[PDB]
């Protein structure tokens, strides 16, 4: 229904393109584009075998995949003049991180037990601050439960009313006196400047969700 | 004395020696090989085989499809913008 759901409808569209016709009929020699999707598959299995690396890191390749290039095509949609809140609607954003970091709970107290909440000892530090290192280490837990999703969401959001917020005020600068209509360039370029380091922060938030939620998988599969 | 008879005995030199392996293999590739691959994608036609075969072949990455993949989703928005009023 809503002008969200189009946006999703397009981000699977564009994500289709990069294994359709970025391809070159998947070529052996490569393509100049086809080349791009190697060095991005190639930084993610050295990263998720470096990350989750084990007896199981590639039964966790295609989930921390698609946790990478749902962002990372999210964050270049989004960063298009005209193009709706999707990862500036947090509410969607969030829940799939709470969603995964309880998809990682759920995996540590199934596959590791009641011996999942040995991960909550941290270490076998002296009995009298034993206790207390319980409680602040499923504080802790659960504070990766927010944080993952209000990293990616909070930077994304904030760019874009960046922006927007000093696109009105040099409009209001263009709009008085001539006087302020030369050098009314100048805090234009501030603005080119500040687009262009919220296009790079987005693919490096892409990488720090896909480390992130591999480092919380690193803390779950592979006990402490 | 009477010469013994191995020299005159050979069977397992095709087994013996490593591009046995590789003879085995490359008959098949090669007496089946092709003197030049397929394709490298050709397909998006509608009047946008052109499209892709401009800008997302192999002959070139270039920023023109980037353009005007961008210009499709302002040309959505600005429309709209003057649909929200």
């Amino acid at each position: 229904l809503t002008t969200f759901s189009l946006y999703t409808i397009i981000v699977l569209l564009v994500i289709t393109s990069l294994y359709t016709l970025t391809n070159n009929n998947n070529k052996i020699i490569g393509s100049r584009w086809l080349i791009s999707q190697e060095a991005i598959y190639d930084t993610i299995m050295n990263m998720t075998k470096g990350q989750i690396g084990g007896k199981n890191w590639g039964l966790y390749f295609p989930m921390i995949f698609t946790l990478f290039m749902f962002i990372f095509i999210a964050n270049l949609i989004s960063m298009i003049p005209y193009s709706f809140a999707l990862s500036a609607h947090l509410v969607f954003i969030i829940s799939l991180s709470i969603v995964i970091w309880l998809g990682n709970t759920i995996l540590g107290l199934y596959k590791h037990g009641w011996v999942f909440f040995s991960l909550f000892v941290p270490a076998g530090t002296p009995l009298p601050l034993v206790p207390l290192l319980v409680i602040i280490e499923t504080l802790s837990y659960f504070a990766r439960a927010i944080s993952l999703g209000l990293r990616l969401g909070s930077n994304i959001l904030a760019g874009h009313l960046l922006m927007v917020i000093l696109a009105g005020l040099t409009f209001n600068f263009m709009l008085i006196n001539l006087f302020t209509l030369v050098f009314g360039f100048v805090p234009l370029a501030m603005i080119l400047a500040i687009m262009m380091l919220e296009f790079a922060i987005g693919i490096i938030q892409g990488y720090v969700w896909a480390i992130l939620t591999a480092s919380y998988l690193k803390d779950a599969v592979y006990l402490h | 004395v009477s010469t013994l008879i191995p020299p005159k005995v050979v069977s397992s030199k095709n087994i013996g020696s490593a591009p046995n392996a590789k003879r085995i293999a490359n008959v098949v590739h090669f007496y089946k090989s092709l003197p030049q691959g397929p394709a490298p994608a050709i397909k998006a036609n509608t009047r946008l085989a052109r499209y892709k075969a401009k800008y997302f072949d192999g002959d070139n990455a270039s920023g023109k499809p980037l353009w005007h993949f961008a210009l499709g989703i302002i040309a959505f928005g600005y429309s709209m913008e003057y649909y929200f009023h």
